[PDB]
């Protein structure tokens, strides 16, 4: 289907990045 | 000489419901952004897919840069978009 990504903080709380990740 | 007793403690009951379904769009106070994070946080890649799509359709520039890694900015991010990010987890969390 994906490539599973996780979510992830970006510095501030209120920021989230789904970083490219390998499942 | 009988006894009998006898005292009413009538309290009353509450039951109070919205008249309207609109998009009250209330100013989404700085908690509710982190309230958001944390529960999002929690959910598998699957739903994230939902999470982020949402937010990429608010943010056409974010949307067409990148499809890859996906940054949601819940800060200045819209209390009626936002308002479907809340509805979504809590539907995920709870049988609602």
């Amino acid at each position: 289907s994906r490539l599973t990504w996780r979510v992830q903080r970006s510095q501030n709380p209120l920021k989230i990045r789904l970083t490219r990740e390998a499942p | 000489h009988h006894h009998h007793h006898h005292s009413h403690m009538g309290k009353q009951a509450s039951a109070s419901y919205d008249s309207e379904e609109e998009e009250e769009g209330l100013p989404m106070s700085y908690d509710e952004k982190r309230q958001l994070s944390l529960d999002i946080n929690r959910l598998p890649g699957e739903k994230l897919g939902r999470v982020v799509h949402i937010i990429q359709s608010r943010e056409p520039s974010l949307r067409d840069s990148n499809p890859d890694e996906i940054e949601i900015d819940f800060e200045t991010l819209k209390p009626t978009t936002l308002r479907e990010l809340e509805r979504y987890v809590k539907s995920c969390l709870q049988k609602k």
